[PDB]
DNA sequence: AAAAAAAAA
């Protein structure tokens, strides 16, 4: 599990970022690295919490994101030529070419 | 027990909802403003309704308006029932069963924070202050559905309170709810929730005393509507919140002087004392501080004035004359400012190379020849513009800076004037006395339209798409006609090439 | 006890209807207060009584009630309030305004003021008087008075009274038709509450002779006493003493052997004139007297006093839409060797002016971490606090470097913005600046120009409205005059009248300039332009700037603001031009 | 509390309870006969008027520097005082208390540890204040004949100067100046309220090895109001009071801007060129009996500073020079010097 | 409470 903030390039200027929690199951372990901007496709879910209810005094629930796909987006902002989780991967026909 | 008073106020409420029948203008014989509002909710799938207090005021005088305003919490469900009744009388398909919300606005008066007193609990009120902090938009349980585990019966529509409440009985005769219930997440209905903090303005507060603080809770469509630092007016109902920690919970459990108004003697409290604190609930927030898309905003003046301006023959000759009428002379400076404000096209190559599409202008002159007036006018006219001095007192300076708490895990950046001026005009004054860090960051921010930093384990590339306008003073005070721009100014040669006009 | 219930009420009622302060007058040895005050209440509609103990002490039957009040405060006060509730109706013989209002007393001067350094446990539940300084207040604390329950099964509600905070919960709904025991649920937001507030108080510093530390005593107030005191207030209070056990561990029923002490109070005290204005306003030489009234001890220095008084009067402010607002503030700087008593004038103007902050060489808003409570609060600076007044700055030379730019922001725009911790906003200042500076070295050498000696940026000096120089040079006559004057002091002045006159000038009076003065202004501008060049093509310094123009217009308008006029005259513009050019004539360096 | 009483809600006798331990527990049901009946009659409540109280105060005592064996840190000892002996002792004096040495349970900390270890304290019975008494020059016959002897002694100031510090030789001018300082100048205001301060501000200049520090120690010892400070070394001496974050509750008791006994005190400083900007600004605030008005958290409890200033320092070269003398001065701003 | 690393003046 990992903490996900907002990208400074998309936050409104002079404001504060928002944090969420991301859960990585098997085959997704150590794919992400600290300091690396990423894009995660996942499922949004909610669960109960006690201390969170105690501090706010209202029936509030915590939210987490379980990852289903991860795409690195560090440096290479050009993301229109082709689609996919990775743009540096080749098929057999591309190797033949 | 039938609370007939609630039924009576609900009947009057639905009556003036259905047949208000006010007239706005001469051509507006009968408007039926709330019927038109319901039509709007039909055609756009909205859920909230807005009611003016003044329009409510003259209906039955104080027999209805005061009856609703004073005991707002007492009669809220009756108003909800009446609204649901009229909506399902006039638009059943709108219900496809949904949380209707009502927001009252245009109250006669607004109260200060220091005038908040306990006798107004449950009464409609309006307050104002400076918002200083917000919170994340967390989901909130509103109507829970439960399953009796040993018999798998369904008990739903369980209204909640300031604690997470489970049912108390199982309708199945053979079962007697000895076991507890399992919450059905996919059957429950959640609602938005955000808590903001407000304090007294600098105007009201006397002497050197500390400001008074209050906590406001938003709900529904009014989330993220009060950004920090903005002075806003809130409309809602006074409430009181106890300490849930003393209350029974599944989880485990100035101030040291005590003397709080503790209350004890209940079943669930045991030997614990219950305290209370004042909090405000809000329902209405306001703040007091493509060419075809534009053509879609159609009006008689929109067509006529724009067509006349387009079809004229001496627009330009007039246009420059209309910029900064206060200043005297300086025609070319006005034309240059107009050209800057129009701006240039922005294009990108096929391989991802960006081309700068902005105009940068510098103004040089001897002291007191009305150079700051243009800066002030363009700040007051051009949207999303920021006025800034050349020497900045903050650590952000011009571009950005990194700040971290002492032994604190913040490692966050703070935005400089160039960062705030995104998609706008930055107006720096007194360009001469900039320092080396800014003096070398600017000619990267200008040409490449981006700012990059890598310090103490955090790296980022911030967007700084700005159109800069600057002013300066020649070395020695007065411009020496004998020499040239390079001789008089102390700016570096690469900076001069950055600018487009002088 | 069961003694004061019967006869004390009748005795104090008799002396309520039969009191006269002539008894106190005779006791002093140099009139029916209660009935006339009750009639004043009847014609006013308020609910409030004041009651002094010494007048209560002057009567022989009442001093027994005095002693019984000392022993048993609560019962005596309650029966007194009931007696007054009856007395209103007994005296009116509209009965409708009485049944809505209550009645309370505010006794005072029961005994001598006692300090926190001498409070024996023998004085528990007795009336004492305290003087002190308020340290901190607290937000209003709701207090339970009436409970609101509901039988959730049958949706039936009942109201339950409480006593001593402890509430006896009903174990079953009163409706025997359902009669279920566990169907009763409390409703938090449909009850009734009272507003309790806790005040922290510190002893006055006069009780500590040997450099010890002061002590703090907690206070409690109710209803009308809420928010009656703020931070730094010096008050005197009258109330009873109290003790309370400490819960210690909130999980158990164990109690500490020591009781916390706090005081519950019922009393607090702190520590058509326009006709007179126009009589003064019609005097011909009011200008000189008004200028010389501000500084009674300062010898000579008439022109600077006139300038300071005029800038205290202030100019006009306008915010026309198509052009924007124009500055109405006047800023003055004082320079000279540290032998002029120039700080005394700063203190004079600070205390004379209605609003103003006196600081030294942080001054603006900054986000702060609250000390006692772990929260974040935005706090405004000294400059913001002087909106509409005069901000006094001392030791202007040692201004550091980061704050100076802030001033460069606050004079040319009069609006300071802050962007920290996610908070972006703009704040209004609209303040006047009056500062003093010292030259570098033991003396200010006349040969060197002003810029080097003061060590200030040329633009910051340039953007001031005026500047004054003082040069104390050794001569026989002036030294003799100062010696005589100071020795005579060592061996015609108005009152706060000045303050209310200034307020009236500020906010009732909005004078304007006339067409006639425009010609004189243009002629003066040309005249100071014509001096700026001579018979040589050397291109002499341009001394006639538009800053001079704004200076004369503002000064002339402020002169018309004085004397309660509505349109300017020539005398205003001659006074303004003479005042500015006197300072300019002393601005020359060693050449020329 | 000594005896705690409960009112019984008109149910006859009011039940009493007695506790000597530091932890107390209340009652729930009472032995009233109608309350002892098979159903309750009123809940018992504690009555403050009927119960008996006693004044309580606690202190701690430190070992003297003489009695500590070498290489050791002095220890402490708590002490409890009850009754009429309350407020019979003040911080900063040498006393010899007689009392009872008693144990105190460790269960108050509630750690379930220290199965046999317990804390101990002393209970006061009788105290001799000892030390000395200033007596506020209370008039008495003996000192009256003493001042008669002084009057018969004739000229006195030279003798007093000779009698201050015989250990240091000569230097009669500085001793005469100190004597004139000890009395004070003209004070108590003038007409119209103009401020005049009776304290004299004198500074001593000299190279190291002149025993100006020794004379300063002598004048501080002989003057009851003397206080010695210096640049840092101790932080709670300048710009802050001694009650910062002191109480166990961390109540943050504070006056704001204040110095050490600045009212009618004799501030003595060695190495007057050493202190940082904070203490120098403090002196610039105390100039000419000016009140201290430094605020941090909305406090404005200004301390009325009226003190004489004693400053001893040297030029940073440590010696005098034949060249221009203001170049040496004090290496301090001339405004303070004037 | 005390040691040690980092960015800005
Ligand atoms: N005139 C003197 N008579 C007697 N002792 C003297 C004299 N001058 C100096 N001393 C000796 O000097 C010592 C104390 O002087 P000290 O060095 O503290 O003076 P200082 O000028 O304040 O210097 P520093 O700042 O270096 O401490 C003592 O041992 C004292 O005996
Ligand atoms: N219409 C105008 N024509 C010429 N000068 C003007 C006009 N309006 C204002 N001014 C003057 O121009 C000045 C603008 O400031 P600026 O040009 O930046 O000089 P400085 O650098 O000395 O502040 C103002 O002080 C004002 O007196
Ligand atoms: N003309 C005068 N009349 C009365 N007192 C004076 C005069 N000139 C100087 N003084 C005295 O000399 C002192 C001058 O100090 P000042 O120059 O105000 O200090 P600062 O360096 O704070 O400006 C004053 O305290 C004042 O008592
Ligand atoms: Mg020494
Ligand atoms: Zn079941
Ligand atoms: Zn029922
Ligand atoms: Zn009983």
């Amino acid at each position: 599990r990992v903490t996900l903030q907002e990208a400074p390039g998309t936050v409104p200027p002079g404001r504060l970022p928002r944090h969420r929690e991301v859960i990585l199951l098997a085959d997704l372990v150590d794919v992400s690295k600290p300091g690396e901007e990423v894009e995660v496709t996942g499922i949004y879910k909610n669960n109960y919490d006690g201390n969170l209810n105690a501090k706010n005094g209202f029936p509030v629930f915590a939210t987490i994101i379980e990852a289903n796909s991860i795409k690195r987006r560090e440096g290479n902002t050009a993301n229109e030529g082709e689609e996919g989780l990775d743009v540096f991967s080749w098929t057999e026909e591309e190797e033949r070419e | 027990v039938d609370d007939v008073t609630g039924e009576k106020v609900r009947e009057a409420f639905e009556q003036f909802l259905e047949d208000f029948s006010v007239q706005s203008t001469d051509t507006g014989e009968v408007e039926k403003v709330y019927r038109a509002q319901i039509e709007f909710m039909k055609i756009y799938d909205l859920n909230t309704i807005y009611i003016d207090y003044q329009h409510l005021s003259m209906r039955e005088n104080g027999a209805l308006a005061m009856a609703i305003s004073e005991q707002y919490y007492r009669f809220l469900p009756f108003l909800q029932k009446g609204l649901r009744r009229v909506v399902r009388k006039y638009a059943p398909e709108l219900l496809n069963e949904r949380v209707f919300q009502i927001s009252f606005f245009n109250l006669p008066t607004v109260h200060r924070i220091r005038d908040i007193r306990s006798e107004k609990i449950g009464s409609l009120l309006s307050i104002s202050g400076t918002v200083t902090r917000t919170s994340e938009v967390r989901p909130e349980l509103y109507k829970a559905s439960f399953t009796c585990d040993m018999c798998r019966a369904i008990v739903d529509n369980v209204e909640q309170s300031f604690k997470y409440t489970e049912p108390t009985f199982c309708p199945n005769p053979s079962c007697e709810n000895r076991a507890f219930w399992t919450l059905n997440v996919t059957r429950s209905r959640f609602l938005d929730w955000q808590k903001v903090r407000i304090q007294e303005n600098a105007n009201e507060i006397p002497t050197g005393s500390m400001p008074r603080t209050l906590d406001v809770i938003l709900r529904g469509d009014s989330v993220e509507r009060a950004k920090p630092g903005d002075r806003c007016k809130f409309t809602g109902v006074e409430i009181v919140v106890p300490d849930v920690t003393q209350l029974g919970l599944p989880g485990v459990k100035k101030t040291t002087e005590g003397l709080n108004s503790g209350v004890t003697g209940l079943r669930s409290l045991g030997v614990r004392d219950l305290t209370y604190k004042i909090s405000f609930l809000a329902c209405h927030v306001i703040s007091i501080g493509d060419q075809e898309v534009f053509l879609n905003s159609l009006s008689s003046d929109e067509i006529n004035e724009l067509k006349e301006m387009v079809k004229d023959e001496h627009i330009y000759d007039k246009l420059v004359r209309s910029i900064a009428p206060a200043v005297f002379g300086h025609e070319a400076v006005k034309k240059g400012i107009l050209l800057q404000m129009l701006g240039g096209v922005h294009k990108s190559t096929v391989e991802g190379i960006k081309l700068r599409g902005d105009i940068n202008i510098c103004v040089v002159g001897d002291p007191s020849t009305s150079k700051s007036q243009f800066l002030k006018y363009v700040v007051g006219f051009a949207p999303r513009s920021v006025y800034t001095s050349g020497k900045a007192s903050s650590a952000a300076g011009l571009t950005a800076a990194v700040v971290r708490d002492e032994e604190g895990g913040d490692y966050t950046i703070e935005a400089g004037a160039l960062m705030l001026a995104d998609n706008g005009i930055c107006c720096i004054d007194e360009f001469d006395k900039m320092d080396i860090s800014d003096q070398v960051a600017i000619h990267e921010a200008m040409e490449q339209q981006t700012i990059s930093i890598a310090k103490a384990g955090i790296h980022a590339t911030l967007n700084a798409r700005t159109s800069i306008l600057a002013a300066a003073n020649p070395v020695g005070g007065r411009y020496n006609r004998k020499l040239s721009l390079r001789g008089n100014l102390n700016m570096t040669a690469p900076i001069m090439s950055r600018f487009d006009l002088f | 006890t069961n003694v004061s219930i019967q006869e004390c009420t009748t005795n104090f009622r008799n002396f309520l209807m039969s009191f006269k302060y002539k008894f106190r007058k005779i006791l002093d040895e140099r009139e029916l207060y209660y009935i006339k005050q009750l009639n004043e209440m009847r014609e006013l509609g308020t609910s409030n009584l004041n009651l002094d103990a010494r007048n209560l002490l002057a009567y022989k039957q009442t001093e027994d009630l005095y002693h019984q009040l000392l022993n048993y405060p609560q019962e005596v006060i309650s029966i007194m309030d009931q007696t007054i509730k009856d007395c209103m109706v007994s005296l009116i013989v509209d009965l409708d305004e009485i049944e809505t209002k209550f009645y309370k007393v505010r006794p005072y001067n029961v005994g001598s003021c006692k300090g926190m350094r001498e409070l024996n446990p023998n004085d528990i539940d007795k009336l004492i008087n305290l003087k002190g300084l308020v340290l901190r207040s607290t937000p209003v604390i709701p207090d339970m008075k009436v409970a609101f329950f509901k039988c959730n099964v049958c949706d039936h509600t009942m109201a339950v009274e409480i006593d001593r905070g402890v509430i006896q919960e009903p174990a079953r709904c009163e409706r025997i038709d359902c009669n279920e025991p566990n169907s009763m649920s409390l409703i938090h937001n449909r009850c009734s509450f009272a507003d309790k507030q806790v005040i922290k108080l510190q002893e006055t510093p006069d009780f500590v002779p040997d450099g010890q530390t002061p002590h703090s005593i907690s206070l409690c107030v109710y209803d009308e006493l809420v928010d009656s005191c703020r931070a730094g207030d010096r008050i005197e209070v009258t109330g009873t003493f109290r003790s309370i056990p400490i819960r210690a561990n909130s999980r158990q029923r164990v109690l500490k052997s020591l009781y916390k002490t706090y005081v519950d109070v019922v009393h607090v005290k702190k520590v058509q004139d326009l006709a007179k204005i126009r009589e003064v306003a019609a005097r011909e030489d009011l200008y000189s007297l008004l200028a010389r009234s501000i500084a009674p001890s300062i010898y000579e220095l008439e022109d600077v006093k006139k300038g300071i008084l005029l800038q205290l009067f202030g100019g006009t402010n306008k915010t026309f839409t198509k052009g924007g607002r124009y500055r109405g503030d006047i800023n003055i700087l004082l320079c000279g060797d540290p032998s002029t008593s120039k700080s005394q004038i700063l203190q004079y103007v600070h205390k004379i002016t209605p609003r103003g902050v006196y600081t030294s060489g942080g001054l603006t808003a900054y986000i702060t971490r609250d000390v006692d409570t772990k929260q974040l609060v935005l706090e405004s600076g000294a400059l913001v606090l002087s909106d509409g007044g005069v901000c006094c700055i001392d030791e202007f030379d040692k201004m550091s470097d980061s704050t100076r730019s802030v001033l460069h922001e606050v004079m040319e725009q009069q609006t300071i913005s802050i962007a920290k911790a996610g908070i972006i906003t703009t704040l209004n200042a609209r303040s006047s600046i009056l500062a003093s500076a010292n030259p570098i070295g033991s003396r200010y050498n006349p040969n060197l120009p002003v810029t080097e000696n003061i060590d200030l940026p040329p633009p910051l000096l340039s953007r001031f409205d005026l500047v004054y120089l003082v040069l104390d040079k050794v001569d026989e006559k002036n030294d003799r005059e100062l010696a005589k004057h100071l020795t005579n002091l060592y061996l015609v002045l108005p009152v706060e009248f000045l303050t209310m006159y200034i307020s009236y000038a500020k906010e009732h009076i909005h004078p304007i300039i006339t067409e006639a003065a425009k010609t004189e202004l243009v002629r003066a501008y040309v005249g100071m332009r014509k001096m700026g060049d001579d018979s040589r093509s050397d291109e002499k310094r341009i001394t006639a700037t538009t800053r001079q123009l704004e200076s004369m217009i503002r000064l002339a308008e402020a002169h018309a603001k004085m004397k309660l006029k509505n349109v300017v005259e020539l005398e205003d513009v001659q006074e303004a031009v003479r005042l500015i050019r006197s300072a300019i004539k002393d601005y020359a360096t060693d050449p020329k | 509390v000594e005896v705690i009483a409960y009112t019984c809600d008109q149910c006859g006798y009011e039940v009493f309870q007695e506790v000597n331990s530091r932890t107390f527990t209340p009652l729930s049901e009472c032995t009233s006969e109608e309350c002892s009946q098979n159903q309750t009659k009123g809940q018992l409540f504690m009555s403050t008027r009927a119960s008996k109280f006693s004044a309580f105060q606690e202190c701690k005592i430190q070992e003297l520097s003489q009695q500590v064996p070498v290489g050791h840190i002095p220890r402490s000892l708590n002490i409890h005082v009850n009754g009429t002996l309350v407020r019979s002792l003040s911080p900063g004096d040498i006393v010899d208390v007689t009392g009872i040495f008693l144990p105190a349970p460790y269960t108050g900390f509630k750690a379930l540890k220290a199965g046999l270890l317990t804390e101990t304290y002393l209970e006061a019975q009788f105290v001799r204040q000892h030390k000395k008494k200033f007596a506020s020059f209370s008039l008495t016959s003996d000192v009256e004949e003493r001042v008669m002897e002084l009057i018969t002694s004739g000229d006195v100031y030279n003798r007093l100067a000779k009698s201050i510090a015989p250990e240091i030789y000569g230097n009669l001018d500085v001793k005469k100046a100190l004597l004139l300082l000890l009395v004070g100048g003209v004070d108590k205001r003038v007409g119209d309220g103009m401020k005049i301060r009776g304290d004299i501000n004198v500074c001593l200049m000299g190279d190291p090895g002149v025993a100006k520090s020794q004379l300063l120690k002598a004048i501080c010892k002989i003057s009851p109001r003397g206080v010695y400070t210096t640049g840092k070394g101790s932080s709670g001496v300048g710009l802050t009071a001694a009650v910062m974050k002191d109480p166990v509750t961390d109540e943050m008791i504070l006056e704001g801007g204040a110095l050490v006994l600045a009212d009618n005190g004799i501030c003595c400083i060695d190495e007057f060129d050493k202190m940082d900007e904070s203490d120098r600004t403090a002196i610039h605030e105390v100039m000419e009996q000016q009140t201290i008005s430094i605020s941090k958290a909305g406090i404005n409890t200004t301390l009325n500073a009226r003190t004489s200033i004693l400053a001893a320092a040297n030029p940073l070269y440590g010696r005098y020079n034949p060249r221009l003398s203001p170049l040496d001065n004090i290496n301090l701003p001339a405004a303070l010097l004037s």
